[PDB]
C-alpha cells in the first residue's frame, strides 16, 4: 500500500495499556500464582504468551475471571514476566534467572526463553 | 512518521 | 533499573492484537458510525484515542457494548483510523485526508491530526 | 535485546 507509519505508535499503545493496568482499568482476569493474585487484560496476556493465547481461545476458559497457574510457578518470576508483557523490559538477574526461564517456558514466551538460555550459557 |  | 529490553515487543503485541481483531476474538464493543458497525477492543481504543479513553473511564459508559458516534463522522475515515490504531499504518490519500483529519480531531488522536495538517499545508 |  501507500500507507505512512508512526514509528512510536506501538510503544505508545503499550505504555497506555500499562497505565490502565496500574490503575486497574478494564482488567478482566485474575491470574493466581500460589498465594499471589495478578490482575491483567486477557488480550495483552494472549498477545504475549502462547499459553494464555490457548487458554482464552478455549470456548469454556475464555469466560473465566480467575485462572490458576501450576503450583510449581514462582510468583516473582510471573510478576517479572507480567511487567515485561506490559513494558518490553525484562528485570533479569542472577538471583531470578532460573525462575524467570522456567516461568517463560510454561507461559510459552519464546524470546524470553531465548535470552535466558543465552545469559545462562555465558555464566557457565 | 516514515515510509514503511 | 538494570532491565534489558526486547526492541520488537511492542510491535509484536500490536500485531497480535490486530490478529485477534481480524478473527473477532475477545472484541467487547461495537462502534456505530451511521449505517456501519466496527467491532474492537475497548482497551486498544482507549490506548489510541482521547475520546475513547474518556468514554470507557466513565462509570456508566464503561459497561456499554455499543457506542454511537456523531452522525457527521464518516465511516471510511473511522475505518482508516481504526486500522491505524491496530497497525501504526495510516492510509492517508488526497481523497480521504479531510475526512481522516476531521475524524482524528473528534477521536482526539493528536499525532494523526498533526500529520494531516502538515500534508494539507504542503498541497496549498 | 538491548540495554534501554
Ligand atoms: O512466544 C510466544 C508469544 C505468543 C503469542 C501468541 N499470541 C497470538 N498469536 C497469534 Cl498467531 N495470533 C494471535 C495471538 Br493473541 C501465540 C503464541 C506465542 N508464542
Ligand atoms: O492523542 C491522544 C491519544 C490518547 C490516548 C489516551 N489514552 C490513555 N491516556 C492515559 Cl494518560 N492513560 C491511559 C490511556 Br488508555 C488519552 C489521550 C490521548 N490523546
Ligand atoms: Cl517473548
Ligand atoms: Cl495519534
Amino acid at each position: 500500500d501507500s500507507c505512512i507509519q508512526f514509528t512510536r505508535h506501538a510503544s505508545d499503545v503499550l505504555l497506555n495499556l500499562n497505565r490502565l493496568r496500574s490503575r486497574d482499568i478494564l482488567t478482566d482476569v485474575v491470574i493466581v500464582v500460589s498465594r499471589e493474585q495478578f490482575r491483567a487484560h486477557k488480550t495483552v496476556l494472549m498477545a504475549c504468551s502462547g499459553l494464555f493465547y490457548s487458554i482464552f481461545t478455549d470456548q469454556l476458559k475464555c469466560n473465566l475471571s480467575v485462572i490458576n497457574l501450576d503450583p510449581e510457578i514462582n510468583p516473582e518470576g510471573f510478576c517479572i514476566l507480567l511487567d515485561f508483557m506490559y513494558t518490553s523490559r525484562l528485570n533479569l538477574r542472577e538471583g531470578n534467572i532460573m525462575a524467570v526461564m522456567a516461568t517463560a517456558m510454561y507461559l510459552q514466551m519464546e524470546h524470553v526463553v531465548d535470552t535466558c538460555r543465552k545469559f545462562i550459557k555465558a555464566s557457565e | 512518521w516514515v515510509i514503511p
